[PDB]
């Protein structure tokens, strides 16, 4: 039918075995497609707009986009380490 | 009716889809017929989006369509009727009478789409046209079953230039014509129909030695697309099946250009460079290929093009400049300058002009000619700032003799009896060779500026040197 | 118009400005996510111009007199008509009407770029004794722009120039 | 001299549609059913040689 | 764990019922459920072409699925998830794409192949013995994964028959040969 | 009769699918199937579909490989199977191309039937390295006196022709070829260079007048003319330039010279632009495709002097660009001047001007030039590219009251302009074109009437011939001009001057 | 949004007639000077196709503009199509 | 060992599809054995659901997608020292000299800080 960014296949993964996010996921994400020096994050629903984030890669980001399945930080630093 | 009915799924302008059932899908190049209260809506397939459903450009207008609207498949490119009764019809693009002398008697039916015919069936060129036009005689002579190309910016009345090799070549020729007229105004077709009822090309007692094929700018897009190949397919039936040599006339194929361009933008395929058609190349290509002299038939087309802000190197000129045998341009400024024919004679030149094959002689004078223009031009500047104190005799002389020349070339034409009054000077190419060699002996340099302005060969110059003098 | 025009009577239409037209269609266009054509102007904004203006026509003499008489305006933003819109109304009018800015203020207003007033078609419809009396006024006007370039660099200048300048400028 | 070479060609396109005509009785006889059945058997014994 | 990757486009949704129901190992009665309920559906045309409309809300739908697990009273939960997960997303025009994609994993899996004998006419069960023969006794298709073939009938083919199944085709099919010698015999 | 028709399609029996990978089209729009299938697939493998039509896969997408259709859309339909030919592009490559007009499928469109050639090779093959190339130092001479003196070609070398359309441009090159029948004619492989003239985009009719001007003078049975005309598809004529490199190699592989005109990349160009637009691939600056400059520079370097453990070959080359109304700044021009190493610039002014074939030598430029050129021509030819020079600079002083030094220069000058006039289609021997030149440079034509210069010209030529066709004989043989041959030589010029 | 909509099921059309004479009126022909209620004769519809080649005669009237310039350069008559740019 | 299989060759743009728990870096090299010898792909994005999108150093010809490659886990490794003076040596880091294989004892990462 049409593609959305709740249809990627791990996100896809986790709701079809109904594994409940639990909120974990709205105040933590697990990082998607990156490289652009932007990426996709799945969670962070508790994000204040503009907020400071710090990934495991010890890069930090701010969140720009706030969109309904995915928030998309901008990477303050090198893509190198990010993954 | 059909099993290959069809169902309209998204109107979307001219890119209207359908949607074919299972087992049935009409192969790309297909002609829809849709039954409607506008008669049948006939419609190009020139994609298939998959799942039976059709992605076709429509040539007739797409007002009062209703989404699931019944399609019957009528099959293959567009299949007009061809015939020897042909001549002396004026026909729409999708094939029928426009001037009600009842349906076109079919011999045979062909579809508007031809292949190109193979390098084996190319016969090389090398006969010699002569228009009985100065300018072109002399300075770029014209072959049979050439690819004439009137490059032009509009004004010059490029529909004119036309009339008048109508007037001349056609008359003069034995072989069938065909005038095809491609998004061009209903002033100008009203214009031509009458014209050439009067010219008794169209004699409507007894057959006429034209076709006539008018396709107007208000036609919608896709029409004016495939209005081009249509007319090519009558020649061919001429050229083939009936053997002759046809004297192909197209008016004006940067509308040709045009309508690519629309219906590329409406087929999704993102405008290439200036905007043209991605697809332009191979578009122009086909057209172009086409057109050949078999050994059937000798077709000599004569193409108007548009040059828009008389930019040759806007890309649609410029890819036509390459594709066409005998280029003229036809400048507005030295129509301006009240030289009737207009072509700018430094920039006009045919593939036919080589020395020996034109005469080693007419080559040579037309050699003597070109550069004595072209150092006129050149210190037309140096008179313009220095004067013409810094010109030495030498160098007046032939400044004197190329002034003379500028107006020698001016002639009137039978088509500016209706513009001016003057009826045209038909003077044959051998006595232009003899008078311009004459001119530039010298033997004529006693005759004023003037009386070479807008008149014929020697004699005649000679004879308006004694309407100055008395 | 239409109405005039069948009822066999002679009526003229201006269409001033019809550039605000393609920019009307422009946002239509934009706003229905059709591929946007040259300059963002729509992908088949010349058909709906050539559809348009064809309409007016001298009607067959078999079906009356009845004439609309058109007259395009197109407002050249810049003075340059390689724009998308200047370039599809050249091609279907009949003539164009060229006006230049510099000749306003010059002191010619109305202004007519005459050099580049064209009819391609050309004329026929103009009162028989004012297009035997305006005969070479276009060869004298001709003739003095040639002139008047030549003239303002200062050079000499022979008599024929001259009777040629004081004429055109007259 | 030009339609009495054209007919020479002609001819080969005549013949073409009688071919046609040719196919539609093919497909109507049980050379319909039995040369699809040798077909089917032909091509049991590639798909075999496989 | 897809046997063969049939990406997306429903075949995202087929994958991760695979995944997940193969964790699970219940994909038999996933696969069996989904498609009775998917027939009892078609059969119930009132909202098996509304189904298909897309008037429906995120509520609408929602109360669309409501009976649908009237409809079959269970049978894998994750395709119970897969019906929230698709009203959510708002489609279930595509319902029946994710079905058979999900089929194929499920008897890819299982090791089974589908094949087909299209024909003209429908064959003889001896030709479809003898073809069943050649393709299993063919390197091929050396078995480890089960033959099934379905003889189709298409008037399209007008004349021999096509086998197909891998990708891997035996056209004989008459109808090409002659527009090859049609095209020859124009000179 | 009819016999041999229907026998020929007997022999064309022969049936059975079995291919690993069959394809089906989902959609085709735009002679771009989108086939879902053919999971195994080299890329740009050459497919074949149930229409025939031939494809290469440009695409491959996970799901669909969007081949690209060689062939006319209306034979195609969706659903239809594509089969996998298996071969990435090739194309026939050996001797028998030699006097064969191809098509680029190698198909004849002269109809001189099946190539005798021995191997396929495929389109695009990786060029020659470091070490399998030698120094140039053997020149090749076009018989256009001005080119092989100021403008001086090597063996191997690339030198750009870039310059106004249909200004016979096709002709400049032509003449090359002409030369090239007398050096063919003569042994040693290096001496003959079968030269290839690859017609892009270009009309069946242009090159019917190409074909008969050809054979007219010989030429066919050493030519060999890749032919992508304007009809055949966009696929065709981009792969059309890569495809006649690999005719190339095969006579450079033997260690054999050739020549290579590729005309005109312009329309190569296009072609791709078209290619890149239809596939939805971004189109570069100018919208012209991105790695254009990767594809035309892959191209050009696959034209080159191989060493002498390669087999002392070559296949020289003279790529054509057609100036967009004498644009040289432009994406396609610019990518073109950097890859090349040599431009030749005709000029337009100069054609009208009556320098037909018209050659501007200002702006001509050779990087590597005299590098290779005849020794006896570098003798009498320093001389010529300055008093050219200075020529030039006072050309613009020829408009009243002009200094005696000027003046002479501007007569020396003058003279030397309608001597370098080319006549179309008439080449020149090194052995005749050094002692036209050698009387220049002495100044000897200083004198000799502006008007019979021409006359002069042939005179002289004819005057050798008779009395001095021991000079030419020695400057044939020695190739280098001895102080006492060029003693003689100007006894001879001055002799001839003097009447 | 959500919101219904019945189709008229008419093609736009227009008032036309003499009745629009000495008055400013809207797309939708209301007066907008409010030149009194609408009075026209007949209602048309926006798209209609050119007159024909057949159902057209040549031009041979006349019409002038006042301009000097305008008149005597370029030609101007009743169905005459002049681009003033 | 990091593999994963060619899953798309649109262009020299080369996207693959790498197992689970196996996904390579934004920078990384990686190494798909070819009758070309090797062909070196350098990871330039993640394209997400366990692919990425590399770019090509080497020729594209002969793809077949489904290749295997093999991830060396970072920036191309080029020879260095002493023994490097007077080497010709294409990109991938390998003699183009041909005065026979590298004599480097130590070879380092071609991004650096």
């Amino acid at each position: 039918t049409k593609a959305q960014p709740t249809e990627v296949s791990s996100i896809l993964e986790e709701r079809i075995k109904g594994v409940s996010d639990e909120a974990n996921l709205n105040e933590t994400g697990r990082v998607l497609a990156v490289g652009d020096g932007i990426a996709r994050v799945f969670g962070l629903n508790n994000i204040q707009a503009e907020e400071l984030v710090e990934f495991s890669s010890g890069v930090k980001g701010m969140a720009l986009n706030l969109e309904p399945g995915q928030v998309g930080i901008v990477l303050f630093g090198s893509d190198r380490l990010v993954k | 009716s059909t099993p290959i009915t069809g169902k309209v799924t998204a109107v979307i302008g001219a890119i209207v889809d359908v949607h074919f059932e299972q087992s049935e899908l009409p192969a790309i190049l297909n002609a829809l017929e849709i039954k409607t209260p506008q008669g049948k809506l006939v419609l190009e397939v020139a994609q298939h989006l998959g799942e039976n459903t059709v992605r076709t450009i429509a040539m007739d207008g797409t007002e009062g369509l209703v989404r699931g609207e019944k399609v019957l498949d009528t099959g293959g490119p567009i299949s007009v009727p061809v015939g020897r009764e042909t001549l002396g019809r004026i026909i729409n693009v999708i094939g029928e009478p426009i001037d009600e002398r009842g349906p076109i008697k079919s011999k045979l039916r062909k579809p508007i789409h031809a292949d190109p015919p193979s390098f084996a069936e190319q016969s090389t060129s090398a006969e010699i046209l002569e228009t009985g036009i100065k300018v072109v005689d002399l300075l770029a002579p014209y072959a049979r079953g050439g690819k004439i190309g009137l490059f032009g910016g509009a004004g010059v009345g490029k529909t004119v230039f036309i009339q008048e090799l109508i007037n001349n070549i056609a008359k003069a020729h034995g072989g069938f014509s065909v005038f095809t007229g491609v998004g061009e105004r209903t002033r100008e077709g009203n214009d031509l129909y009458r014209e050439m009822k009067e010219t008794g090309v169209i004699n409507l007692e007894g057959e006429s030695k034209v076709a006539l094929v008018f396709g107007q700018m208000n036609e919608p897009p896709g029409a004016r697309a495939r209005v081009a190949l249509t007319g090519l397919t009558i020649a061919e039936y001429f050229r083939d099946e009936e053997g002759q040599d046809v004297l192909l006339f197209i008016d004006n194929i940067f509308r040709f250009t045009q309508a690519g361009s629309e219906v590329s933008a409406l087929l999704g395929r993102i405008p290439s460079a200036v905007g043209y058609q991605p697809t332009l190349a191979t578009d122009m290509g086909l057209l172009q290929e086409r057109i050949t002299t078999t050994k059937k038939g000798s077709v000599t087309s004569v193409q108007a093009v548009y040059v828009p802000a008389d930019d040759l190197t806007d890309p649609a000129p410029a890819t036509t400049f390459a594709h066409l045998d005998a280029t003229t341009v036809l400048s507005r400024g030295i129509s301006e300058l009240g030289i009737y024919p207009a072509v700018d004679p430094l920039d006009s030149k045919s593939r036919l002009l080589d020395a020996a094959v034109v005469g080693q002689e007419h080559y040579d004078v037309a050699s003597k000619v070109q550069e004595t223009l072209q150092t006129y031009k050149s210190l037309q500047d140096i008179i313009a700032i220095l004067g013409m104190d810094e010109l030495s005799e030498q160098d007046k002389l032939t400044v004197e003799r190329a002034r003379k020349i500028q107006r020698f070339l001016s002639q009137p034409f039978a088509v500016a009896e209706v513009f001016t009054g003057i009826p045209g000077k038909l003077v044959r190419l051998k006595d232009t060779v003899a008078s311009f060699k004459a001119v530039l002996e010298g033997k004529y340099d006693n005759i004023p500026e003037h009386a070479f302005y807008m008149v014929g060969g020697i004699e005649d110059v000679v004879a308006k040197a004694e309407k100055l003098a008395a | 118009g239409e109405w005039f025009r069948d009822n066999g009577k002679h009526a003229l239409i201006v269409y001033d400005d019809l550039s605000k037209q393609a920019v009307a269609y422009r946002q239509l266009s934009l706003l229905l996510r059709r591929p946007p054509g040259r300059e963002a102007y729509p992908g088949d904004v010349f058909y709906l111009h050539s559809r348009l203006l064809e309409r007016a026509a001298k009607l067959s003499e078999k079906e009356g007199s009845g004439s609309l008489t058109a007259l395009p305006v197109i407002e050249t933003q810049g003075g340059d008509v390689s724009a998308y819109i200047p370039t599809n109304v050249i091609s279907i009018t009949d003539g164009q009407i060229f006006l230049e800015a510099e000749l306003f203020y010059k002191g010619i207003r109305p202004a007519i770029n005459v050099g580049l007033s064209v009819s391609r078609v050309g004329s026929a419809a103009q009162v028989k004794a004012l297009k035997q009396v305006a005969g070479s006024l276009k060869l004298f006007l001709a003739q003095y722009r040639e002139v008047a370039a030549f003239a303002q660099f200062g050079s000499d200048l022979d008599a024929s120039t001259k009777q040629t300048l004081v004429r055109g400028e007259r | 001299v030009r339609y009495e070479a054209s007919l020479r060609q002609l001819e080969q396109r005549q013949l073409a549609k009688s071919v046609i005509s040719r196919v539609q009785s093919e497909l109507g006889n049980p050379k319909f059913q039995e040369k699809v059945l040798q077909q089917s058997i032909s091509e049991i014994e590639q798909l075999l040689s496989k | 764990p897809p046997p063969v990757r049939l990406f997306g486009v429903e075949g995202t949704y087929a994958t991760a019922l695979y995944q997940a129901a193969a964790k699970n190992s219940s994909i038999d009665a996933a696969f069996q459920s989904l498609q009775k309920v998917e027939s009892t559906v078609k059969k119930n045309p009132k909202l098996g072409h509304l189904l298909l409309n897309p008037a429906l809300s995120l509520k609408d739908r929602n109360s669309v699925i409501d009976a649908i697990v009237e409809t079959h009273k269970n049978l894998d939960g994750y395709v119970v998830n897969l019906l929230k997960v698709l009203s959510e997303n708002n489609r279930l025009g595509c319902f029946e794409k994710i079905a058979s994609d999900f089929g194929v994993l499920n008897d890819a899996h299982n090791g089974l192949l589908k094949g087909t004998v299209t024909s003209a006419e429908p064959l003889d069960p001896k030709s479809f013995k003898r073809i069943e023969k050649a393709l299993s006794a063919s390197k091929l298709v050396g078995q480890g994964k089960s033959l099934k073939l379905e003889n189709v009938v298409k008037p399209e083919i007008k004349g021999g028959l096509i086998v197909e199944l891998g990708d891997k085709t035996v056209d004989l099919s008459i109808s090409t040969k002659i527009q090859k010698l049609n095209k020859v015999l124009e000179d | 009769e009819v016999s041999s028709i229907l026998e020929e399609r007997i022999k064309g029996v022969s049936d059975e699918a079995n291919l690993n990978e069959t394809g089906r089209v989902l959609a085709v729009g735009d002679g771009i199937a989108r086939v879902f299938g053919l999971n195994n697939i080299q890329a740009e493998e050459l497919v074949e579909f149930s229409s025939g039509v031939k494809g290469m896969a440009l695409n491959l997408e996970p799901g669909q490989v969007g081949i690209v259709l060689f062939g006319s859309d209306r034979l195609v339909k969706e659903g239809e199977l594509v089969k996998r030919t298996g071969n990435i592009v090739d194309v026939p490559v050996g001797p028998g191309l030699l006097g064969r007009v191809v098509d680029a499928l190698g198909n004849p469109i002269d109809g001189k039937g099946p190539i005798d050639a021995a191997g396929r090779s495929r389109a695009q093959v990786k060029a020659p390295g470091i070490l399998p190339r030698r120094s140039v130092h053997e020149p090749v001479q076009t018989g256009l006196k001005a080119v092989d003196a100021l403008v001086p070609i090597g063996r191997g070398q690339r030198e750009l022709i870039i310059g106004d359309r249909q200004t016979g441009k096709t002709a400049v090159a032509l003449d090359t070829i002409l030369n090239q029948k007398r050096w063919n004619n003569g042994s040693d492989e290096s001496k003959k260079l079968y030269c290839v003239y690859v017609a892009v985009g270009q009309k069946r009719s242009t090159v019917a007048q190409l074909v008969q001007t050809l054979e007219q003078h010989d030429a066919m049975k050493y030519s060999i003319i890749v032919a992508a005309t304007a009809s055949e598809a966009a696929p065709l004529q981009y792969l059309a330039p890569f495809t006649a490199a690999s005719i190339g190699e095969w006579f450079r592989d033997n260690g054999k010279h050739a020549l290579i005109v590729y005309d005109d990349l312009s329309k190569q160009a296009v072609a791709y632009r078209q290619l890149s637009l239809l596939l939805r691939r971004p189109p570069g600056r100018e919208a012209y495709p991105g790695d254009v400059f990767y594809l035309h520079s892959r191209l050009l370097e696959r034209a080159a002097k191989l060493s002498e453990k390669e087999g002392s070959g070559s296949l020289t080359a003279l790529p054509v660009i057609e100036t967009q109304g004498g644009d040289v700044s432009a994406y396609i021009p610019t990518n073109v001047i950097s890859i090349t190493d040599g431009q030749i610039f005709l000029e337009a002014e100069l054609f009208y001007k009556g320098i037909r074939p018209a050659i501007n030598v200002g702006l001509s430029v050779s990087r590597v030039g005299s590098a290779a050129q005849v020794k006896a021509l570098k003798q009498v030819a320093g001389s010529l590219k300055l008093f050219l020079a200075q020529y030039r600079e006072v050309a613009a002083f020829a408009q009243s009251d002009l200094d005696a030094s000027t003046k002479q220069t501007l007569v020396r000058g003058e003279r030397l302009t309608q001597l370098l006039k080319q006549n179309q289609y008439s080449p020149l021997a090194t052995e005749e074109q050094v002692p036209l030149i050698y009387a220049g440079v002495n100044g000897h034509l200083d004198g000799i009437e502006l008007s019979r210069i021409g006359e002069f010209e042939s005179s002289f030529l004819s005057y050798l011939k008779s009395n001095h066709n021991e000079l030419l004989t020695e400057i044939r043989e020695k190739g280098e001009l001895s102080k006492e041959l060029l003693a003689s030589l100007k006894s001879a010029t001055e002799s001839f001057v003097a009447t």
